[PDB]
């Protein structure tokens, strides 16, 4: 089912449908990153990236090359101002767990 | 590297062992190099003590999906047959059995 969503600006009679997976990336305003790894750390092309508690974003793409895992994701422009173009990313994936006597 | 780049085309067993046919798309052809060694990435080791916490193997998404993990060399031949190793460790010694070699 096709859905609609109106914007502003000259009308226009022809537009290429992109997916549901593409939707966010496509928006008029996003912000869209690449961050580089060792490893893809289990991280899929649908994983949502996650500030304070609140899911803002979501990886569009996951690409291997010679180097590494290059993941290719966007923000949406309601939380875009949050970022401050200072962030760290974190793997949310993986699990570490070390036990001790009190530790 | 944490991302798919193969399957497991065929299964046989033979008098000498388990022989694995395998198949890796020409995306990744050429990261494979030629010297790859490959480990078993469908169990799991748990080591736990005081401070020294161990989950090696495979992960929980490597453990569900299951398979051969791929570690890429340098250079090498194409040669027909490759070992499995047991674990990444056995990998990296070159040690076909368990029992290291006695010096």
């Amino acid at each position: 089912t096709f859905e609609l969503v109106p914007g502003d600006g000259e009308p226009r009679k022809e537009f290429v449908v992109v997916p549901g997976e593409k939707a966010l990336l496509h928006e008029p305003d996003v912000l869209t990153l690449t961050l580089t790894a060792p490893e893809s750390y289990g991280i899929d092309a649908g994983q949502p990236l996650i500030l304070h508690g609140v899911q803002v974003g979501q990886v569009i793409d996951r690409k291997l090359t010679s180097k590494g895992v290059t993941f290719t994701v966007a923000i949406e422009p309601q939380h875009r101002e949050l970022v401050k173009g200072d962030s760290k990313f974190v793997v949310n994936s993986r699990v570490d767990v070390k036990v001790g006597l009190d530790g | 590297h944490g991302v798919q780049v193969g399957q497991v085309i065929d299964r046989k067993l033979t008098s000498k062992g388990v022989t694995f046919t395998v198949a890796i798309e020409p995306q990744h052809r050429e990261l494979v190099k030629g010297d790859s060694k490959f480990v078993v990435n469908s169990r799991v080791d748990v080591k736990v003590g005081l401070d020294g916490v161990e989950f090696l193997g495979a992960s929980a998404s490597e453990w569900i999906n299951g398979g051969i993990r791929i570690l890429p060399g340098d250079k090498g031949e194409m040669k027909a047959s490759y070992p499995l190793y047991a674990n990444l460790e056995k990998a990296l010694e070159n040690s076909l059995s368990d029992l290291p070699t006695t010096t």
